Parts: C-alpha cells; sequence; structure tokens
C-alpha cells in the first residue's frame, strides 16, 4: 500500500528502494513534531525532478502513515503531515 | 561467483527450489567451514529450531522471502571470521527488486548485484569516498564484493525480509545476530565496528571498547546523511553524547589508518 499513498499524495508513481526504522527523538529533530512510535522511513527517488521522496510510517505490521518528506538536490525538504 | 553477481546472469535456486519441503535448514546454506564452530554453537541454542520453524512457516504461507537462500549467509560464506577486519551493519535488507524479478538483496548490507540501480545510501557512501580522496569517480554499480574480499564484514541486522515489505523479521533474527556479534567481540580481537544509525549503535553497545575500534555517525539514508545522531556512550559509564553526521566523518579514512597503525594490509576501496 506504501507505493500507492505516495501517488495519491503526490502523483509520483514510485517504488521503495530502502527503509530504516528510526526512533521518535531521532525524528523530532528533523520534522519538529515527535511521533508516538518508532518510524519506518521508506525511501524512493524521482529522477524527473531529481529529488528524494520519503514516507514516515509506523512500524510493521501496521504501517500506519505519519508524514511525507520531499527533499530536493540542495537538501531542504518539504514536510507534509498525514 | 556468489558476490560478483550480475542480475542479467542471475540464476539462483529459490527458497522452495532450495527447500522443496517447507522444512528449512540452515546447515546447508553455510559453506565456508571457518564458521561451523559458531554455527554449531548456535545450534546448541534454543531459538534456532524455532528460527528455522518461523522460516518454514513463512514458506508455508507462502511468502516471497528475500534474499534467496544461496545468498543468505553470503558474507559469512566468503569471509572466514579470521581474515576479517571491518564489521559494518545494515538494519534491514533491500526490500525492492527489479522488473526482471531479481531482488536488490544479495545477502549482504548496502551491496546490490551488477547492472542494478544504486540506492542513495550507497550513493551517499560514494559521495563520502570521493569527498575524502578515497575514490575519483563514483562507480556505475553497487557490487561491494571488492570490499568484502578485503575483509569488510557487511551484514544486515535482519537477514531476511519479505519482498516489497520492509522491516518484517526483526524479533526473529535478533537472537541470531546478537549471538553473532557477541561471538565476534568475545573470541576475536582488534576488529573495527562501524555504527551507521541508531540501530547499529544499539548493536555496538554489545562490543568491548577495550579491544575494538568503533566509528559512529548517522545513517547514509538521505533522511540523515546531514543530521547528527544523539544517543548514549559506549563505555560502562554512559553520558548523553551526540555523534556526527555521515557526511562529516571520514568513515573509510579512519579504518585504513587504524589498520595500518596495527600493521594490517589496508583496504583499497576505489572501483
Amino acid at each position: 500500500n506504501l507505493s500507492d499513498i505516495i501517488e495519491k499524495e503526490t502523483g509520483k508513481q514510485l517504488v521503495i528502494q530502502e527503509s530504516i526504522l528510526m526512533l521518535p527523538e531521532e525524528v523530532e529533530e528533523v520534522i519538529g513534531n515527535k511521533p508516538e512510535s518508532d518510524i519506518l522511513v521508506h525511501t524512493a527517488y524521482d529522477e524527473s525532478t531529481d529529488e528524494n521522496v520519503m514516507l514516515l510510517t509506523s512500524d510493521a505490521p501496521e504501517y500506519k502513515p505519519w508524514a511525507l518528506v520531499i527533499q530536493d538536490s540542495n537538501g531542504e525538504n518539504k514536510i507534509k503531515m498525514l | 561467483e556468489y558476490i560478483l553477481i550480475d542480475a542479467n546472469n542471475y540464476h539462483f535456486k529459490s527458497w522452495i527450489e532450495c527447500f522443496p519441503d517447507c522444512k528449512v535448514n540452515l546447515k546447508l546454506l553455510l559453506f565456508r567451514p571457518e564458521w561451523f564452530d559458531f554455527f554449531k554453537y548456535v545450534e546448541s541454542k534454543t531459538y534456532f529450531p524455532q528460527l528455522e520453524s518461523k522460516l518454514s512457516s513463512y514458506l508455508e504461507k507462502r511468502q516471497r522471502i528475500v534474499p534467496y537462500p544461496e545468498l543468505l549467509f553470503n558474507t559469512m560464506n566468503v569471509l572466514p571470521p579470521g581474515k576479517i577486519k571491518v564489521v559494518i551493519l545494515g538494519q534491514d535488507p533491500y526490500p525492492g527488486s527489479c522488473i526482471s524479478g531479481v531482488p536488490y538483496a544479495m545477502g549482504c548490507s548496502f551491496s546490490v548485484p551488477l547492472n542494478c540501480p544504486v540506492p542513495k545510501s550507497l550513493a551517499n557512501i560514494y559521495t563520502n569516498l570521493i569527498k575524502f580522496n578515497h575514490m575519483r569517480k563514483a562507480p556505475k554499480h553497487g557490487c561491494l564484493a571488492s570490499w568484502i574480499l578485503q575483509g569488510t564484514f557487511m551484514i544486515n541486522s535482519a537477514f531476511t525480509t519479505v519482498l516489497n515489505e520492509s522491516g518484517v523479521h526483526a524479533r526473529t533474527w535478533e537472537s541470531f545476530t546478537a549471538d553473532l556479534i557477541d561471538y565476534l567481540t568475545d573470541n576475536y580481537d582488534d576488529l573495527i565496528f562501524v555504527a551507521w544509525g541508531a540501530h547499529a549503535h544499539k548493536l555496538c553497545q554489545r562490543v568491548d571498547p577495550k579491544k575494538h575500534y568503533i566509528i559512529t555517525s548517522s545513517h547514509p539514508s538521505p533522511f540523515s546523511v546531514s543530521n547528527t545522531m544523539t544517543s548514549m556512550s559506549y563505555g560502562p559509564n554512559p553520558k548523553k553524547v551526540t555523534y556526527p553526521s555521515f557526511n562529516s566523518v571520514d568513515h573509510f579514512g579512519k579504518i585504513n589508518e587504524h589498520l595500518k597503525s596495527r600493521n594490517k594490509k589496508p583496504i583499497f576501496w576505489d572501483l
């Protein structure tokens, strides 16, 4: 379902290359708002706009979405909560 | 042969192809003999039959497990625990694949077979190598066999995941990986462990800072290559300590200088 959220939210047809389970305090420094769980960060890439797309969900098996971060070349990233 | 993999020439037995009965064995998958002493060890343990049982139950279900078995325990099957130098830990294997059906997962961390896309963690690694004069042109591929051979022990803290699903087999492979790391830190000596991210850090608390050298930073994922990582210390008396960001550390330029400072044939990284 993860590949589909990103399309609904951005129109980008993309697949998950990799993912990392990070910790709440470790997210709060990047997003500004602290999650209520571990956060799987799922990573994908768009060579059309050359930018990193990355979905922040709860940990397995629930995969409850939490946020969406879209980061350009220079490395600043737009944050949309979900 | 098993590490120099070309996805265009990718002809490996599947799980069910290598385990026609649902019952899964692990003695088969482990080739290099210099591991049996550990391996036989973990057979004496209790989680081990339950582990093969969980794996079987996944094939009973019937999951599309990756990496394929003949590449599971790969780094082990090509690094004898004696001619090892660096231990780099991956959290969870590459879950994706290719339209060809080849999994990114080649049974080791951060490495993908040839003619296969280079994920951005590995690309940010290449960026680092270039930044610190260890490489001129970032390669077109992500086959890290030339690193494994020279003694870089790259493994995933969870050896299996189900295809396209991420972080599914943690509490299954924890008991295996912890014993592996304990075996390494206890029996062997002057290894170099590299902590990329919080999870590998958690796993490097199990290590003996009197014996081994530990590089520590944030993770090469684009979410973190530029972010510090605040966690704890290594020693018995912990303090709240902030470790630097992946792009601010000479990860590979510390390994070689330490190995030379212990009179050890260094690691040629470039490709």
